[PDB]
């Protein structure tokens, strides 16, 4: 497991409020860090923890409303 | 019989966010509109934050609330009874003993000198301290104290010093209900570099172009960690087994100072909180006089003691 | 000279001591260019010069009564938990011919390209490519933060103790700028 | 029996959602927790679970449309 | 990672405070670089630093109500 692992996960205790896991190299980095309470706030955190945290790789990992504001498989791998 | 597996203690003086201002001095008698400092940026190819006075001010104050509880032995959960049960008769037996008068008397001589103005103390002028006492939305007694003629090593004796003790004594005793506000003026310099807090981040990143170091604000405004506050007038423990010198230290169990990397109280010696609390509860044996002001001490600050079994 | 202060800075937990050390020669500079004495000499004992580390002593010499204790209360000025300073003594007198004195060096190669290009040497690129490169940065061992005054920044300052030659005592100014710049006794 | 297990799998109640299944040690520890109604966030949802539980070692299952989203067996198994 | 990434974050540890990160060809060239205490404030400095940093190919990435203030042709370049 190489690349640094971000994925944003949507928090089921309360509709629409996400959350933020990073993992580097086989350490867990950040653990569930609020992302925000909108779909935007979850994307502009999940390029901000991909932009640091990173190695020349990459993977952002989210649902189908979050990775629409992501631009379409270009920023996602790395 | 066995120390319980859950065990929690909360937290008795409980103090909020200290709020910076400038301005200044001949103008404290009217000081309620000061315009909050704020961090800023600089570059020096690394960007760090810096703190400063205006150039018209060359006075800090720093302004927070303070209240205190009462009920110190107590805790706020338990496993068993026969423990919690043996605990409260043992600080009954303390109280009943000698009231919290020593203890309120160190706290009230950590507010005096203003030792929560951590490094803006070093090259202070004068510093004046002023607490008031707000009973119901207003003000019952002010108490106005130099801060550089009561000193920080010794634990001298005034009047006033005695009746702020009076004050904390009967809320942590659990006869009345006491909330101070506590405002610190000190004479620093025209413009000169005032110290917020630091701040810690466990989500930045180790690329290079990210700021080397942030300082703390609350809604544009630089102000001060409330558990710093707390460290700061925490530090009334002096009977540990180093030779006298170094000063009093913080009460902690294992009183470690770790900016510096030393650790006092280690538990191979038999002065720490743990050893000396077990053999108080359970072998009935009182380790002095003095350490049990550090034991009562350790039970106001609080925290989770739980052995597993 | 005959009315030296040694001052034994108490172990504080809280402050590093050099952190400290850099309030009292502020001080010390502040409310010495304040009086109307010229020459009043400053010594570092415990200077350890093994492990890259400034002394936790710090004397000073003024031929007078009146200046020296001008210069105990200078020192002094507001602090008065964190010195725990002493008594002026009769010194002996072995003056190992040791001077202690200001140094300074050149780190910043971009200062020298600003100074090559705005002032002298009307220039755009010359400047960069000609004298400085990334090589030849120097270094200085004993640090002071002193922070300024006069609208300024956070800037060192390094100081030497010369050599300790023990053959002769040659006479020399008590000191040149804010503290030291000349011989001193040395114990 | 020695890495952690997670599963997700799609309800066949209604069409399109996704519930995730996480074992450890021989010990059932997360069962049929919601994962989303997209791929994308049954990925997600799959990726925290490994991260968090299983820290040696993983192994991930679920249907082709969910692990289109992972890298293909680099980050699958551990 | 070809177009230059401007990303704006609201720090939790206080709410009502944002902060800018911009990167530019792989390496980052701005990190987190304080903005406003109100969205209106966010969201012009994430076009200032839209505007320098990258001339083509900008990504302007934030929150609902910062997206709100910049028109919807003026997010992704």
């Amino acid at each position: 497991s190489r690349p640094t692992v971000v994925t944003v996960t949507e928090t089921p205790r309360n509709p629409g409020s996400y959350e933020v896991n990073v993992e580097r190299d086989g350490k867990m980095v950040v653990g569930r860090a609020r992302a925000g309470s909108d779909p935007g706030a979850a994307a502009a955190k999940a390029m901000q923890m991909a932009m640091e945290w990173g190695s020349p790789n990459y993977v952002i990992l989210g649902s189908n409303k979050v990775l629409a504001f992501i631009p379409e498989q270009l920023r996602v791998k790395m | 019989l066995s120390t319980a597996s859950v065990l929690a203690f909360e937290r008795k003086l409980d103090p909020s966010d200290a709020l910076m201002s400038a301005g200044a001095w001949a103008q404290r008698d009217a000081s309620q509109e000061w315009p909050a400092v704020t961090v800023r940026e600089k570059s020096v190819l690394q960007t760090v934050d810096v703190a400063n006075l205006p150039s018209d001010a060359d006075t800090l104050k720093v302004r927070f609330t303070l209240r205190v509880l009462g009920g110190a032995g107590t805790p706020s959960a338990c496993n068993d009874a026969a423990y919690r049960d043996k605990l409260l008769q043992t600080v009954a037996t303390y109280v009943n003993e000698q009231g919290f008068a020593e203890l309120a008397r160190r706290y009230a001589h950590n507010l005096a000198n203003a030792r929560f103005l951590w490094r803006n103390r070093v090259g202070a002028e004068a510093v004046e301290v002023r607490i008031n006492h707000i009973r119901q939305g207003e003000v019952a007694r002010t108490w106005r104290f130099d801060a550089l003629a009561i000193g920080l090593r010794d634990f001298k004796a005034d009047a006033e010093l005695d009746a702020l003790a009076e004050l904390i004594a009967s809320g942590l005793s659990g006869s009345g209900h006491v909330l101070l506000e506590v405002v610190a003026f000190a004479r620093i310099g025209d413009g000169q570099e005032v110290f917020p807090s630091q701040e810690l981040i466990l989500d930045k990143g180790d690329k290079k172009g990210q700021k080397s170091k942030t300082l703390y604000s609350v809604r544009d405004a630089a102000a001060i960690h409330s558990q710093k506050i707390g460290n700061a007038l925490r530090t009334i423990d002096t009977w540990y087994p180093d030779e006298d010198g170094l000063g009093p230290i913080a009460v902690e169990p294992y009183g470690s100072v770790t900016s510096q990397g030393k650790a006092y109280r280690q538990p191979k010696q038999k002065l720490d909180f743990y050893t000396l609390l077990d053999n108080w509860v359970l072998r009935d044996e009182a380790p002095a006089v003095e350490q049990q002001h550090y034991v009562i001490a350790n039970l106001i600050r609080g925290g989770v003691f739980g052995e597993a079994e | 000279m005959d009315h030296y202060l040694d001052i034994r800075l108490r172990p504080d937990p809280e402050f590093p001591p050099a952190q400290l050390m850099s309030v009292l020669f502020g001080k010390l500079h502040q409310a010495l260019v304040a009086q109307g004495g010229d020459r009043i000499g400053v010594s570092f004992p415990d200077l350890d010069e093994s492990r890259s580390r400034l002394g936790e002593r710090l004397r000073i010499h003024a031929s007078a009564d009146d200046l020296r204790a001008l210069l105990a209360r200078p020192w002094l000025e507001g602090l008065r938990d964190h010195l725990q300073f002493g008594e002026p003594a009769v010194v002996p007198h072995p003056t190992p011919y040791r001077q202690v004195s200001r140094v300074q060096a050149k780190s910043n190669p971009e200062r020298l390209r600003r100074r090559l290009m705005r002032r002298h040497d009307l220039s755009e690129e010359e400047a960069r490519k000609r004298i400085p490169d990334t090589v030849a940065r120097t270094l200085d061992l004993p640090f002071v933060t002193l922070r300024s005054q006069s609208t300024g920044q956070h800037f060192r300052l390094f100081i030497r103790h010369g050599p300790l030659q023990a053959t002769a005592e040659e006479g020399g100014f008590t000191c040149y700028g804010l503290s030291k710049g000349g011989f001193v006794p040395w114990f």
